[PDB]
């Protein structure tokens, strides 16, 4: 909490008394030279690492997402799964790339795998990460286990079992009493002293904060749009497109598994659906005396997070 | 706060009985001669608390919806399946179903009172 | 019967308060088809003798062979046997259900540590002197009979004579650390025989300690056959609260999986709910659950979920 | 990101400087019934504002132990009254917020003057 970092991409300090390190930081990137050979090359790595995650300047002065599963390559996947995988890390996005085409499966065996061969990471997080995504992908086979018994004999009239009966007994005998909010507090305190940021991902309801965050915004963005002010600087709608946006490159550039649920599919219905009807209210807002456009990105959101009835809701509003 | 009744169209055997939730009749209007009154008319309704029948669950292991309250009859009603898996475990199922219309009868829903 | 009943009641309390400590034994390594010990000294045997127990024979021939043979005969002939991995058994995944505190074993196997890590709890694992004082986590996994991390020798590991008779003065600290752990946190053995010599140093041990001033452990006996009276008596009355999984459910004695299934899913399933069936048992359920909540001028009804987890 | 400047009215000592945020001019018509005779056209124009980061200036704070705006086009609001509503949060509390509203001196008449 030294520094507040914003979605923009403008630190501002906020709490460091001490000597400010992103100040200077900030300058020193914009005479380098006087620094040794072996802070060069670290500061090169740091410039590359807030560079490539939108940290660029300080407060007084689009988005990418690079991902097969977004984008729907369901073949290149495919064939990404096929290959034989060099490393863990190629077998962490090939085991989400399971997960993404059904094959829940062989996604939780290549999960536990994963979490076997990981002994000897030197960082753990692949770890972490492995736990938290065969803990989605057990809670996603049980559901839809729940759901094939259930309304998949209403629909498809027959009965499916998809996961042989061995496999789900397996499945619940590892996760048994498996509470996944302890599983940040129940790894080694390098790890948590080092991966704070990834404290959020542990909790079961990780997107409560941003949820709270987009109901500030969208209360503010209505409030705007009925009073009639004009907003000046970042208009709270820019901030919840750029929030919508970090979130999504975040969970889909890190293979998570947590954006296919229902929770993370309605926070993106209503943080879209709340641009649209702001670029509409603008559209048609009068003239006193005294925009958006939908591109891609914005089209492979609203085709994969909206419900048919949630896009005929937006073409009735 | 009535009762809905999911019961197979060609035996009669009732598939659930379940709490009625919502419900939405949402009928509107390229497409001198004479006037047919065209309409595309839609009914839609949620379900809460549906349990399947035992004895139509071991039997699995179209459809007619009755929702008692006056007394409304949907015949033909196709059974949504969407599903989706909350991160939060889970709580009861909510069932969706389309009232459907054949082009003979063309009739959708039928009021008892 | 009741006292299994409690048993299962006092262990499954404690384990949902973070205050279960698991001893495993030498079974549940065998349940995963490890080298048990029998094997390795009737080896040591017909190498000693040429052609091939007790407990002072299971010590006796590895030290004889020891200064016999000499070291590297030794570590070879352990490492030939030890040195083969094995899979986890459903028994470890049982174990580790339950959220234990700590996992003290006496095997030199990386099973129950394999396990732990499947898990995604971080135990740290002590089968060493310098374990101890340098463990990040709070979660010990105390290997009390070594381990062949460091490397299959047979220094590493307490399975011979005079490693059994410097131990105290060998392993200081994880005596103590071992102690304490049964003295603060509730215990249960499994994997162990009742005539071992692990237990019955436990338990000499135990007789050390002050009246009522501990908590008498809990011992899950999968033996074939089920235990004698006489012998639960004299066990109970040393210090140990005996859950027979012979008695429990009857199963042929070649095969030993099910008894600790059936244990272990009598602890997992049972529920303080799960033993309440009398009316006068429900009123006093749901009282011990709202006395509490006494104290507040008002709770939320949705908050409530959380009283009756 | 404009930049709004307060003065003090009488001098012109800088009160503070913040950027402005949200300006909301909702003047409309007020009611009829209350209030054959000369047309007097009845308004009632309301101008709000708001500052995103306003600093106060550090001489004036000292100093301190009628407000001009200047919202740099160049927008002129002779006479602003602050509205110094405070409300807390529980996240510790950091972004100081300045509403303030125009007022209409009767002599005047006009509350705002935006000039190219
Ligand atoms: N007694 C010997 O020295 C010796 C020599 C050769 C073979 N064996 C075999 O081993 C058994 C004795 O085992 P021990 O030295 O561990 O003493 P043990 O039988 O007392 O050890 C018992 C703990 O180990 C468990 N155990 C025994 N057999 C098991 C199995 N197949 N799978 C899982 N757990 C098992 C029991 O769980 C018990 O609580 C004998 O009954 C015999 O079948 C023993």
């Amino acid at each position: 909490y030294d520094y507040h970092f914003e979605v923009n991409g403008t630190v501002v300090r906020h709490k460091n008394k001490g000597f400010g390190y992103m100040e200077r930081f900030f300058e020193l990137k914009e005479e380098r030279s006087k620094l040794s050979k072996k802070q060069y090359e670290r500061f090169n790595a740091l410039f590359n690492f807030f560079e490539k995650n939108g940290v660029i300047c300080m407060a007084k002065d689009s988005i990418e997402i690079n991902s097969l599963a977004y984008h729907g390559k369901y073949d290149v996947m495919k064939k990404f799964i096929e290959e034989q995988s060099v490393s863990i890390e190629d077998d962490y996005k090939k085991a989400f790339f399971l997960a993404c085409l059904g094959r829940w499966e062989e996604s939780y065996d290549l999960y536990s795998n994963i979490i076997l061969n990981s002994i000897d990471e030197s960082n753990g997080c692949v770890y972490y990460l492995s736990q938290i995504n065969r803990y989605r992908i057990y809670q996603s086979i049980t559901q839809a286990v729940t759901q094939f018994n259930g309304l998949g004999l209403l629909t498809f009239g027959r009965h499916y079992k998809p996961f042989t009966d061995e496999f789900l007994a397996r499945i619940e005998r590892e996760m048994t009493n498996f509470n996944i909010d302890d599983l940040f507090n129940g790894m080694p305190f390098e790890f948590q002293k080092k991966y704070k940021i990834l404290e959020f991902l542990s909790d079961n309801q990780f997107l409560y904060d941003d949820t709270v965050k987009l109901f500030e915004l969208t209360n503010k963005v209505r409030s705007e749009m009925s009073e009639g002010s004009y907003s000046f600087g970042m208009s709270s709608d820019i901030v919840v497109l750029l929030r919508l946006y970090d979130n999504l490159r975040f969970l889909y550039e890190n293979c998570l598994w947590s954006v296919s649920f229902h929770e993370f599919h309605q926070y993106i219905r209503n943080s879209m659906s709340l641009l649209i009807e702001k670029a509409e209210y603008e559209r048609t807002r009068d003239i006193d005396e005294l925009g958006f456009f939908m591109e891609y990105y914005d089209f492979v959101n609203i085709s994969r997070h909206f419900k048919i009835d949630d896009i005929k809701n937006l073409e009735r509003s | 706060t009535a009762d809905v009744y999911f019961k197979r169209k060609s035996d009669g055997k009732l598939v659930f009985t379940a709490e009625a939730q919502t419900a939405s009749f949402s009928q509107a209007i390229l497409r001198k001669p004479l006037y047919i009154l065209k309409s595309e008319k839609e009914i839609n309704l949620t379900v809460k608390n549906a349990f399947f029948d035992l004895e139509w669950l071991a039997m699995t292991q179209r459809y007619e919806v009755e929702y008692r309250t006056i007394y409304i009859q949907f015949p033909n009603v196709s059974p949504s399946g969407e599903f989706e898996m909350s991160l939060e475990n889970g709580l009861a199922p909510e069932i969706k179903f389309e009232a459907l219309a054949d082009t003979d009868t063309d009739e959708m829903a039928v009021v008892i009172e | 019967d009741n006292n299994v009943v409690e048993c299962i009641k006092e262990i499954t309390e404690s384990s949902r308060n973070g205050k279960l400590v698991f001893f495993v034994g030498a079974g549940v390594s065998t349940l995963s088809d490890y080298p048990q010990w029998w094997r390795l000294v009737d080896k040591y045997h017909e190498e000693l003798y040429g052609s091939p127990y007790s407990s002072d024979e299971y010590l006796r021939i590895p030290q004889i062979f020891y200064n016999v043979k000499g070291e590297m005969a030794f570590d070879g002939i352990l490492k030939d046997f030890f040195q083969v991995d094995k899979p986890t058994n459903p028994i470890h995944d049982k174990i580790l259900a339950m959220n234990p505190a700590h996992v003290i074993t006496t095997n030199y196997d990386n099973l129950i540590d394999t396990a732990c890590w499947k898990r995604g709890k971080y135990f740290s694992v002590i089968s060493a002197e310098e374990d101890v004082a340098n463990a990040t986590s709070s979660r010990y996994l105390l290997k009390v009979a070594g381990d062949f991390r460091k490397g299959f020798k047979g220094e590493n590991v307490v399975l011979k004579e005079d490693d059994y008779l410097n131990y105290d003065q060998n392993y200081p600290l994880i005596s103590n650390l071992m102690k304490t752990i049964i003295a603060t946190h509730t215990i249960v053995f499994i994997g162990y025989g009742l005539g071992d010599y692990n237990i019955n140093m436990l338990l000499n041990w135990v007789r050390k300690l002050q009246k009522d001033s501990f908590h008498k452990p809990f011992f899950i006996r999968t033996d074939p056959s089920p235990i004698e009276n006489e012998t639960l008596i004299y066990y109970e009355n040393k210090g140990l609260r005996i859950i027979d999984a012979a008695s429990l459910i009857d199963s042929n004695e070649y095969d030993y999986l099910e008894r600790y299934s059936a244990v272990m899913d009598l602890l997992i399933e049972s529920q303080e709910n799960k033993f309440i069936t009398k009316d006068d048992e429900v009123i006093d359920y749901i009282y011990g659950k709202i006395s509490p909540l006494f104290a507040l001028q008002y709770i939320r009804k949705i908050d409530l979920k959380h009283v009756f987890e």
